[PDB]
Order: C-alpha cells, then structure tokens, then sequence
RNA sequence: GUAGG
C-alpha cells in the first residue's frame, strides 16, 4: 500500500478484469434453486 | 428529450396517416410486389441490371409501406401495452415488447384474408407481450407453462373467493385444477416474489433488512478452533501408537489427504496385501478403542 | 383532524376508484346479456386497500398495553 | 451492441463535464437520448473544392423550376380564359363565367403558393448546405433526412452516443488548448471565464495518459454474485439487492436490441431501443439522476451503485470509518462510591 | 359507508347505454368470537354486502343481485 | 414508527 491511483477504465481493461460474460437474465433455476449458465450468479 | 421517456416516444409516434381500408391492401399489395421484386433478385441466375435496379427499387418502395403501417399502428400497440401494464414490467418495456410482436404480425400478414391487420394482429401483440410477462417479469425465471400454472389457479381462486365468498378449502382448490394438493402447494409455493434487502426495516438507523438476517458461509471461530484442536490432539494421539499403524490408519481415513484410502488402495504403496493391511487396519481399531486413547477423544465428537 | 373513520373511509375511497375503473375496462371490454353485477366487479382492490392500510401505515401502530393510562393516551 | 455514454462526466457541473465538446448541456441532453442529430465530420476541403460545378446544377435547376413554373402559369391563363369564354357562351345562368373565373384564380393561388412552398424548401435546404460544420445539431429530422438526400458522401452524420464516441475518437484537444490558451491571453467577459475553465479540464486530459474515449464506455462491468447476494431465505422466500434487477433489466434490453439489429427493423424503433439501453444504463449507474427513478416495486425507487457508496448510510461514512467490533458489551451505568 | 358508495355514480359506457346502483350495504355478525380471533391470528372482521342494481336502457330491465366486497376489519 | 440517551 503506497498509493490508490484511479483513473479512466477502457473498454479494454474492463475485458482483461472480466473472466468471461453474462448473455441471459438468468439468475436461478426454481425447482433445483441453483445457478443457470452463462447468466447473472453463472459458476 | 425529456423525463419520463414515455411522453417523449409518444411525442416521436407523431402525427402519422391512419389507412383506410383501399389504403393498406393496396400497400400490402405494393408490399407482395416487393416480395416477389426480392425473390427474383435473389435467384442466382441472371438478370439485367437495369431490371435489377427497378427491383430493389420496388423493394425498397415495399420496405416504406412496411414501415408505413409499422407506425400507423404504435398507437395500437401503446394501448395493448397498457392493457398488461402493472405487472412487474415496465410500461414502455411492454410497448417495446408489442412492437415486436407487431413486427412479427406485419411479416406474417396479408390481404388474403377479408379482414382488417389489427384483428389479426391482436393475437400476436398479446402472444408476444404475454411471453415476455412470463420470461422476463419476476426475478426468478419461471418456465411458460408454470406461468400458465399459476396464473390459472390464480384466477380460479379468485373466482372460488368472488362465488363463495371465502377462503376456498385446499382439497377445493384441487379438485378445481384437478390437480393433487401436492401440485397445489407446490406451485402456490413457486409463485412468489422476493423482497428487496435495501427496505427501511423500522428506523432510519436501523435502515435495511439485510442488516438483520446472519449469513452461513461464515467460518466461526469458535468451532473452526475447535475443530484445529481436535486434529492436534487426534494426530498427537495416532503418533502414540506405532508409525506404521498410525499410517495405516491415517491412510484409511485420509488424515494427511481428503481422499482415505480403501484397504486395498493402502496395500500398493506400502507393499502390504489388501487383508494384511485390514487385519493391522482392525488391530488399531481394538488399539483405540481401549479407555487409554480415548478419554480425550470423547469430549471432541 | 382526520378521525379513523374518516382515513378509512379514504382508503375505501381509493380502492372503490381502483373498482371503477377495472369495471369500466371490463364493461368496455365485455358482451352485453352477459354481465352480471356479480361477475363485473373484482373486490380485490377493496380488500387490498383496507388490508394495506392495517398493514404498513404509520398511522396504523402497534397498541402500548403497559397500563391502562398508555391504552388510552 | 449500441454504445452508451456513462452519467457521470455529463449531467453535471461543467468541472466533470468540461465543456470537452464546447456545446451546451441541452445539445447533449438532446443528442445522446435520442432526439437530435450531430455532424460528427464534413470533408468541408471537398466541398469546397467543387462548389462551381454543384453552384450550376443548382443554377440549372432553379432554371428550369423557372421554365415549368411559367408553363404553368401559362396553362392557368389558358385554362381559365377557355372556362370563362365557354361559360359565357353558354350562358347557363346570368353569371356562370363570374364564378368559374373566381374558382380558377382561387386554383393559380393555390398552385402559387405550393410554387412558394417549394421555393422555399429549395432555399433553405441550399443554405444549410452552405451552413456546414461539425458538431452541428440537426434537430428536424425530416430536415436532416433532406440533407442526406439532396447530397451524401460529403458530411456524415450520427445519433447517439455512438455519434459521441466518433467525435471523441476524432478529437484533437491540443488545437482546442492552444487555441483556448490564446483566447485567454486576449479576451474579456464570460467568455474569457468559460475558456478558463475549459483550458483546465483540456489540459487535464492532456497530460493525463488516458484517452478521452472512456466517456463512452462500450463494456459494463458487473458485481461479482456474492457482493449482491440472492441468499436463500426460510420460508421459501428470498432476498436479492436491486442491483440484481438492474442487471436484468439491462441485459434484456441489450438482448432485445440485438435481437432487432439482427433482422431487418426501422430507424425509429432502433434508434427508440437504443434509448431504451441507455436509460437501463443510466439508472443502473445513477437511479434518479434524472426525472423519475426507476421505482421498481413501486413503494420506494432502487438501488444504484453510486447510491451504495453516498451519504450517512453510504459504505464510507458507515462501514469505513465506524466498524461494529467482537468483544464488546453494553450495560446501564450506576454509582460505586468505595471503587 | 352509504356515502362514498352513493358518491360513486352508476358506471356510464361511452354509449351511456347501462349503469350499476349501489343503493343499500349491510352488514352480517362476524364469524369468529374476539377470543377466538387473538387466539389463532384472524383479523377480526364482518362480512359486508350490497345490493348491485343493473340497468341498461337497451335491455330496460333492472337486475338485482347482492354481492359481497370482502371481509371488513 | 415509538421510547430512552
Ligand atoms: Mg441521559
């Protein structure tokens, strides 16, 4: 710890933080309550 | 630009030529011409240039007619959204939703039939704008026919209730759906809604309910220690009996790797045949168990 | 000073507006010889009017029975 | 798939804002929600190169408006000299020819002020033409489409924030310096002040590595799951943070847009969806930074990430500088006299 | 109770062909005793009826029916 | 909401 520097996020450094992406609203399955895939809360 | 972006799309709608009858089916007309004008276009034998400009211009001409009617008729998809608004979806994400579903009903529509587009179209605006309801309304996502689940025995309730004039009996209910009661809680269940942790729970300071509620993935402390303590103290007791039996058991259990070792799976690294390795394995069972290397093991559990 | 009587007869007031107007979307949307007193009106908005009030209303509290003095003060 | 720009740095102060583009907050606020048009670029050195051939072609063509709109006029007079001689000679009643002749002059004023309408529309469109100039606001679309019409591949034009980011990506803020270091060395009044406050904001990004262009984000990031937790609760209830459904919201327009973007859709419905995305964005950053916020269930507007870190129950003011601690107790007080 | 239900005047069509009158409420005794009430959670309340009175001059004829709005805390 | 600080 020696300085916060902030600044401008570029679309680029938004992609190299992300692991992925979301494609669906999807949260949760009804019956089995468990992550759906490739949406919001996707393993 | 303006608040309220509803003001503003309805401002954009305008003024636009509502079409009498003569009006759209000689559009629709024009709009079978363009088809026609494309699928010649499209066949990959040849045709002569200047033919071919003359049809993707009637093409194009047939494009504007789409587009004619496409905005003579918002105004009929602004009503049939506020037909389903207030529930759960926004009202001009509804007016949005029909207007795809007006698109679908334009590319599906012809004169063909003796009757007017907006009676036709009617069914798909409310196909497009209830298919939305039930994909994209709730925070859970529930599937087509469990909305029509629901929402049937819904309102079949509240006619039980308006009818009787009280709560209906379970069993009632039931055999209304014909259904099992089973079916009956489950989908009753299934139909609810979440409320939102950022809610004022009594006062101000006290401000979200999240606050309120623990969670579970939490580590406490205290049995994590507890927990450190009782593999000192096991490991320090397997240590007290002699080293290839501690090992042996330990492998059996899996006290150095998550995995334990079945008998055999034990009898390949230390040499040991599969019974050998259970006649020592059993042999520190009965060397455990004896009142020595047990006292301290019982008050962990 | 809006006595109980009065707020209550408000919120009946907003849920007997909240019946208007579903009945009259039902009546332009429904047949003649086919509507019936019974049939036309929901009672949904009445119920959840006078229930919301009860509930979640700061003017609807909890009674202090610390004594009788608190009752009625 | 359509780019948005992010709230904060506009609708604002002009310190944030800047004045990076020098136009007013309402061309912004008309432009990015989609209402009215930009000039993003103009190759002005190409129309300027070959303005005597398109001066004559407009030359000729006011030449032979002239020509058809006196031969017009030339069928009017016969029209109506024919109606009134041949009325007269019939003689029907005592004054037929009186009141063909008055419909017919009635009809050469109608047809005179369609020829002025249309004169007019001719002139006006001529010297917007004449009137070019990036960064230029076309508010009547109908007026913009005219533009495309009567003359493409010269100017290119935009809406949105996509027209934003073009001009951005194209933006030379030295010259924009240098010249504003200029004004200031040599100017009075407000303007004097305004370029003052520009010079800064300008000068800031120069020296700054970064480049302008992330005023236009194109990728929103998202809260890893745990942060807005859909935790289970007993009961068959369940919690969820808003953020949740301003996510839902936003994916579900961005799908939709897709899904028009992929077919064959109007301008007006695209450019309504585009709107729509950058409203879901809009309120996810900033819920009620403009008009009413997004309500959601209705009793209360949602949650925004810049709502979490504000204010008395903010994350900095309530759980940076005041922690709750283990090992720790509370107890009335009273009086030990011996202690 | 009379008041805001006679305030609301029969519901009109854009044809004005039919209208609803609401003219008598009344009330029935409540089901569940006080003690019976506080005891197993039930808001304590009465049923409540009123005679809704179709008319459309089409038809020219009048059809009462009572009906019953819910259950009143 | 409402009491104490
Ligand atoms: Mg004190």
């Amino acid at each position: 710890f020696d300085e916060l520097r902030i600044g401008l996020a570029t679309a680029d450094d938004i992609r190299q933080w992300s692991h992925g992406e979301v494609k669906k609203p999807e949260t949760i399955n009804y019956r089995t309550l468990k992550p759906e895939k490739d949406g919001l809360f996707c393993e | 630009a303006t608040a309220d972006p509803v003001k503003d799309y309805l401002k954009q709608i305008g003024k636009v030529p509502l079409l009498n009858a003569e009006q759209e089916v000689e559009l629709a007309k024009r709009i079978e011409a363009g088809l026609f004008a494309e699928d010649k276009l499209a066949n990959s034998d040849k045709l002569a240039p200047k033919l071919k400009r003359e049809l993707e211009i009637i093409a194009e001409d047939g494009r504007r007619a789409k587009n004619h009617l496409l905005e003579a008729n918002l105004r009929l998809v602004v009503s049939l959204a506020k037909r389903y608004t207030g529930r759960g979806m926004l009202f001009l994400d509804l007016i949005q939703e029909g207007n795809l579903g007006l698109i679908r009903a334009v590319e599906k529509f012809d004169y063909t039939k003796g009757y007017k587009f907006s009676t036709y179209a009617t069914w798909w605006i409310r196909q497009a704008i209830t298919r939305a309801m039930a994909d994209q309304a709730r925070t859970i996502r529930i599937p087509v026919h469990m909305v029509e689940v629901i929402n049937k025995l819904a309102r079949v309730q509240r006619q039980m209730l308006q009818d009787l004039g009280r709560e209906p009996t379970p069993e009632e209910l039931a055999k209304e759906l014909d259904m099992t009661p089973e079916k009956v809680i489950e989908v009753q269940k299934y139909g609810r809604e979440p409320i939102s942790l950022h809610t004022p729970l009594g006062e101000d300071g006290d401000s979200e309910f999240g606050d309120l509620i623990e969670d579970s993935e939490a580590v406490v402390p205290a049995d994590a220690v507890s927990f450190t303590l009782l593999q000192e103290q096991l490991h320090s007791v397997l240590d007290t009996l002699s080293e290839r039996e501690a090992g042996v058991v330990s492998m059996r259990f899996g006290l150095t790797d998550g995995q334990p070792k079945t008998l055999d799976e034990i009898g390949k690294v230390y040499g040991v045949t599969r019974e050998r390795i259970r006649q020592i394995e059993s042999k520190t069972m009965s060397k455990l168990r004896h009142p020595s290397r047990s006292q301290v093991l019982r008050d962990y559990l | 000073i809006r006595n109980v009587g009065e707020l209550i007869q408000n919120q009946v007031r907003t849920g007997l507006a909240r019946m208007e107007r579903v009945v009259r979307e039902r009546m332009t949307t429904q047949d003649v010889e086919a509507i019936t007193p019974q049939t036309l009106i929901n009672i949904r908005p009445v119920v959840a009017s006078i229930k919301e009030f009860f509930g979640t209303s700061q003017l609807s509290q909890f009674m202090d029975q610390n004594n009788p003095l608190s009752g009625l003060t | 798939a359509a780019p948005v720009t992010h709230i904060w740095y506009f609708k604002g102060v002009p310190s944030r804002l800047g004045y990076l583009l020098d136009l007013a907050p309402k061309d912004l606020e008309k432009v990015i929600y989609f209402a009215a048009y930009m000039i993003t670029f103009v190759d002005e050195e190409r129309r300027t190169r070959d303005l005597p051939s398109l001066e004559a072609h407009v030359s000729v063509e006011r030449q032979q408006i002239e020509q058809r709109r006196d031969s017009d006029l030339e069928a009017r007079a016969k029209k109506l000299e024919t109606d009134l001689a041949e009325l007269e000679a019939e003689g029907a009643k005592a004054d037929v020819r009186r009141k063909v002749r008055e419909g017919a002059e009635r009809e050469m004023k109608q047809l005179r002020d369609r020829a002025q309408r249309e004169i007019d529309r001719l002139d006006e469109v001529w010297n917007r033409f004449k009137n070019l100039k990036v960064q230029d606001l076309e508010g009547d679309e109908l007026l913009y489409r005219e533009l495309r019409d009567r003359f493409g591949t010269y100017f290119d034009g935009s809406m949105g924030a996509a027209a934003l980011q073009k001009r951005l990506e194209s933006f030379d803020l030295d010259e924009e310096a240098e010249r504003l270091r200029e004004i200031i060395r040599t100017g009075k009044g407000q303007k004097k002040t305004r370029a003052l406050k520009r010079l800064k904001v300008v000068s800031a990004f120069l020296q700054t590595s970064n480049s302008p262009k992330g005023m236009v984000l194109d990728c929103v990031p998202v809260i890893p799951p745990d942060l807005r937790p859909m935790v289970q609760l007993d009961g068959g209830r369940f919690a969820t943070s808003d953020l949740n459904d301003l996510y839902r919201r936003v994916i579900n327009r961005n799908n939709r847009l897709k899904r028009l973007l992929d077919l064959g859709a109007p301008e007006i419905i695209v450019n309504n969806e585009k709107r729509m995305l950058q409203e879901a964005v809009d309120a996810l950053f900033d819920n009620g930074r403009r008009g009413r916020p997004v309500t959601g269930p209705g009793n209360r507007p949602l949650k925004s990430l810049s709502d979490m870190l504000k204010g008395k129950q903010g994350r900095f003011r309530q759980n940076l500088l005041g922690k709750r601690v283990d090992y720790s107790a509370r107890s009335v007080i009273v009086v030990g006299p011996q202690l | 109770l009379e008041e805001i239900f006679e305030e609301i005047s029969p519901i009109e069509d854009f044809s004005g062909s039919m209208s609803l009158t609401f003219r008598d409420h009344r009330f029935e005794p409540p089901k569940n005793s006080i003690d019976e009430c506080k005891d197993r959670d039930f808001t304590y309340a009465a049923p409540l009826f009123v005679t809704a009175e179709f008319t459309n001059n089409e038809t020219g004829e009048i059809k009462s029916q009572t009906v019953f709005m819910g259950d009143f805390p």
